[PDB]
């Protein structure tokens, strides 16, 4: 209802076909018709970084995300979304945020296999559980343009990093390369994610970009989306700056899902505990044990139970969600159940929750709650 | 060497301190495999039954401990000059604790899968699991209390 | 040659040094072959629990590991003029550690079979696969254990 | 090497992540025959040391 894409590299051939190895030069190529005003809006995704700082260009991925950028049929909810990008670009606020993910820009082999087992199977999990993570936005009264894309791309990032856990624990393991870019080769098969804006930043530190389809930007664009408004920088009492960074930042708060009233303050970190004021106040501390309850009970239980709760019906979970599966006894066949065993405690919990923000199950699937 | 004391002799010894660990390693895996796959089948269902069923698994590696102790023991009394006696009582332990341990782990492995299949589906049967695997476990206990009162002959007014 | 010496002295130390290796890779082999089918098995549906399942084949190489080590170790102790004494303290090293290898390869080969079957639709099952086969893991190192204190007196005062 | 080939090549036939797991298993199983190569080696570097 909101997201439909493709992977036909022969219905607009055309601008694929020749060596077009030009960031200059292509506007022309990429009218092809008689519209102007909706052919530029295509290129603007890689037009403010088409000639400072990068490598040849045009790499073979970079057309791809500019010609299945379908404006063709509908021209409003790529442009909110642009209105919206490089107005959230302008606070130190996305930019200290876009600096925490970053850098500045004998039985020790038991050890470190153990280390690096440990890196496969917690990406494993992680993997997990963005996969049925893109079902709960498919469900009725959420949305697709934000959601899918954001949590594709970490699906792949976390692919990657567990199997470079395992292929690191087998060549260490036959000791005491080819097979990543094997991987890597595989990934980018099937799907891809849906275009997103690019996301400029420009300071005294210099003018950078970043892709939004790599894992670290998108794991700082949600840690910025996190965190209440204030008293200031919403109020008409501020008009200096604020309203127009400040309504960007909510009108995508709100596209995930979260109302301005939740907080989501993330965890991870090298303390023991976080801080006093910004603690979750024991309705969400409640709730937030009982989905770690259910995406580790089961691979499928998560879905409908976020579609139990947004018709309101949070209280019927346990019966639900029950089914029977086969065991071989010394009595025969026995089809005994698996129930999730929430409490009554954390059943009224998932009531006064009305609807889980996508933002907060996100959270939930970093580990970040 | 001696007619007492020939030269083939330490090989007996060897072969039962060999012995040994082998046949409680052997029990041991069959209980621990046969154990670890009921465990396996019925916590799907009740996965918070699934550090209370672990009992099988620790009795069938009290058998292999058994074996090393056993093995242990003899191993520290093998010489190039002992007798034939020696060698004779030192296969003979090795024998004793180990075949009584392969029979001890058969019976936990097959008492095992079915009490924990049992138990999935009725809480008052892992009582009588535990009972029926002490009874099991005592097995393997009177092989290690054989081997035991054989090893303390081995040498007592050899010449 | 010599009564405590003789020529036929070598035999059991390489039949020894040949056959911890062989049992460990038996005992490996099997480990891998069923763990690596129910791999493939499972992971048709869930390719994102590839590199979590691959614990039960890494489980099993250790067990050549330990078999090589064995090997090497009773390989840089053989001679031309060494009694039967080492010989057969050699020969009882070598089948300690490698029968004890083919018991813990058919149990660890076993159990990860189950358990990666079992863990594909049960998330919570994948800790206790990782007990029962660390349980099934201590086996083939008991047999180390008694391999190397068997090859630590091959050598003590032999004359 | 035959059974984890036969395996993997019938399960990578309609799931293309499973050929990577399917050479991690195989450099496992190739490591023994690795191993008793260098067991080999050793032994047959001290057949005619010191041989009277």
């Amino acid at each position: 209802a909101s997201v439909s894409e493709g992977v036909l590299r022969k219905k607009y051939t055309k601008f694929f076909q020749e060596n077009i190895k030009t960031h200059l030069d292509l506007k022309q190529a990429l009218l092809k018709e008689e519209k102007p005003e909706t052919a530029l809006l295509a290129y603007s995704l890689v037009s403010p970084s088409g000639y400072r700082g990068e490598p040849l260009t045009e790499r073979k991925i970079l057309e791809v995300v500019s010609l299945l950028d379908e404006v063709k049929v509908d021209g409003d909810t790529y442009q909110q979304l642009k209105n919206t990008f490089d107005s959230i670009s302008k606070d130190p606020r996305m930019q200290v945020s876009l600096e925490n993910q970053y850098p500045g820009k004998g039985v020790g082999l038991l050890v470190a296999t153990g280390r690096e087992l440990h890196k496969a199977s917690v990406n494993g999990d992680a993997e997990a559980y963005h996969h049925q993570l893109e079902q709960i936005s498919q469900l009725p009264g959420r949305d697709q343009r934000l959601s899918m894309p954001m949590q594709q791309t970490l699906a792949i990032g976390h692919a990657m990093l567990s199997a470079e856990g395992a292929v690191g624990a087998t060549l260490g393991m036959a000791t005491g390369y080819g097979l990543n870019n094997e991987v890597q080769d595989q990934l980018k098969q099937g799907p891809m994610s849906g275009v997103l804006p690019r996301l400029e930043i420009s300071n005294v530190k210099g003018d950078f970009t970043f892709s939004m389809q790599e894992p670290a930007a998108v794991r700082a664009l949600m840690a910025y989306l996190g965190p209440k408004e204030d008293t200031s920088m919403s109020s008409p009492q501020a008009p200096k700056e604020a309203q127009e960074m400040e309504a960007a930042r909510l009108t995508l708060k709100q596209m995930l899902g979260s109302s301005p009233n939740e907080h989501l303050v993330p965890d991870v970190d090298s303390l023991l505990k976080l801080s006093d004021e910004d603690m979750p106040s024991q309705t969400e501390s409640t709730a937030n044990g009982a989905f770690k309850k259910l995406l580790s009970e089961d691979w499928d239980w998560l879905m409908p139970a976020v579609r139990a709760m947004d018709k309101g019906e949070a209280g019927k979970i346990n019966e639900k969600l029950t089914y029977k599966l086969p065991l071989d006894a010394a009595n025969g066949r026995v089809y005994l159940d698996k129930s999730p065993n929430l409490s009554d405690a954390q059943l009224d919990a998932l009531d006064k929750l009305g609807s889980p923000s996508q933002l907060r199950l996100m959270y939930l699937a970093e580990g970040w709650i | 060497m001696t007619e007492l004391c020939p030269v083939y002799a330490p090989f007996f010894g060897a072969i039962g301190c060999a012995s040994a660990i082998i046949f409680t390693s052997l029990g041991a895996a069959y209980g621990t495999a046969k154990s670890g796959v009921g465990i396996c089948a019925t916590c799907v269902l009740r996965p918070d039954l699934l550090f209370k069923n672990i009992v099988p698994v620790i009795m069938a590696g009290i058998i292999a401990i058994y074996g090393l102790v056993v093995s242990v023991l003899v191993c520290y009394s093998l010489g190039q000059k002992q007798a034939l006696y020696t060698g004779f009582i030192q296969l003979g332990a090795g024998l004793s604790v180990g075949l009584s341990g392969l029979a001890a782990g058969f019976a936990i492995g097959i008492v095992g899968d079915a009490g924990v299949r049992g138990s999935s589906q009725q809480p008052r049967l892992f009582v009588g699991m535990i009972l029926i695997l002490i009874f099991a476990e005592v097995l393997g206990l009177y092989g290690l209390i054989v081997a035991l009162l054989l090893n303390s002959r081995a040498t007592q007014d050899v010449v």
